[PDB]
């Protein structure tokens, strides 16, 4: 739904690296190189950013219920 | 006495248990109650 | 010419799913029923 | 003798006679319909 | 220019101190 | 629509990745099939 | 609407202010009415207006 704050397995904070990851991918870097540049060594952390699906961008497209 | 919110235009209003269930300005048939004024607390766990 | 690989097969399958969809049979059957079947039943 | 009303036939969603066949992508959100919904079912009661 | 435009002998100088068909690059919109 | 910046970036990444996959996977398959043929 | 001293005016609704009428404002209105030679609304008529507004606001 939205990038988790902590890696499930170990507990490293990965919630502050989603925007940087998208910026790096925008510049043409490969996914492995982008994850390496963010200093994500353990594959337990790498799966958190690699396999995250961002669904909040789909929930936000609905008109807000209040105003 | 109790607030309500329209389901389309999100317009706040109130009803007196005798008005027809309808938004006053767009005539929508579906309305929602507003959130309670009580305190809501969560354990952050 | 040139040989056909597996990726070309997946391109063709992608075209199939782009046109048809996954529930095309239900919609096609209902459209057939509404367009012509009711009139013939009458 | 003219158009006499004989009944109401339920409409399969996303079919040719459904209101959602048109409306593109943007209006599908305003109607609170999921663009991932595929149709193919009826809505009875 | 890129690695392809490099001379083959100079490419041979790039030695690690080939793609495989079953490692896709991840996507987000898919298709259909 | 006025799509958000993240969605536009994701769309660009998806287009690039689709092109790169369509090239590299096909090239690898062509490389493998000829080797399997000559064996 | 119309000021007593001034002439008739057609105004939109938002021109009025939610703030209450002050003592000098009502005094000036009374002085303008006296200058024109007009009177103030009767207390019976004031009650009739109050009842009309209460009926209209609480109507279903
Ligand atoms: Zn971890
Ligand atoms: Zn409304």
């Amino acid at each position: 739904m939205i990038i988790p704050v902590r890696c499930f397995s170990c507990g490293k904070v990965v919630g502050d690296k989603w925007d940087a990851y998208l910026r790096l991918l925008e510049e043409g870097k490969q996914e492995g190189d982008a994850l390496d540049e963010l200093k994500l060594k353990r594959y337990c952390c790498r799966r958190m950013v690699l396999t995250h699906v961002d669904l909040i961008e789909k929930f936000l497209r609905y008109n807000p219920l209040e105003k | 006495g109790v607030k309500y919110t329209c389901g389309a235009c999100a317009h706040n209003f109130s009803l007196n248990k005798s008005d027809p269930v309808r938004c006053k300005e767009c005539g929508h048939r579906v309305i929602y109650k507003a959130r309670t004024k009580r305190m809501i607390q969560f354990d952050a766990r | 010419d040139d040989t056909i690989t597996t990726e070309d097969c997946w391109t063709v399958i992608s075209a199939f799913f782009e046109e048809k969809g996954l529930v095309s049979q239900q919609l096609d059957s209902f459209d057939e029923f509404m367009e012509t079947s009711i009139q013939d039943l009458v | 003798g003219n158009k006499v009303h004989i009944g109401k036939v339920p409409i399969m969603l996303r079919s040719k006679f459904c209101s959602l066949r048109t409306l593109d992508e943007v209006d599908l959100y305003k109607m609170k319909e999921c663009p991932y919904d595929m149709g193919g079912y009826f809505v009875i009661n | 220019l890129a690695i392809e435009n490099l001379h083959p002998d100079d490419r041979l100088l790039l030695v690690d101190p080939s793609p495989v068909f079953f490692l896709r690059r991840p996507q987000y919109v898919s298709d259909g | 629509v006025v799509a958000s910046k993240a969605s536009s970036s994701m769309l660009k990444i998806d287009q690039r990745n689709k092109k790169l996959n369509n090239r590299f996977i096909r090239k690898a398959e062509m490389a493998a099939v000829e080797k399997r043929k000559l064996r | 609407v119309a000021f007593p001293n001034q002439k008739e005016m057609v105004r939109p609704l938002f021109v009025f202010s939610d703030s209450s009428i002050t003592h000098p404002e009502f005094d000036l209105f009374l002085r303008e009415l006296d200058a024109e030679g007009l009177s103030v609304m009767d207390l019976r008529d004031v009650d009739y207006k109050y009842h009309q507004l209460k009926e209209m606001s609480s109507r279903s």
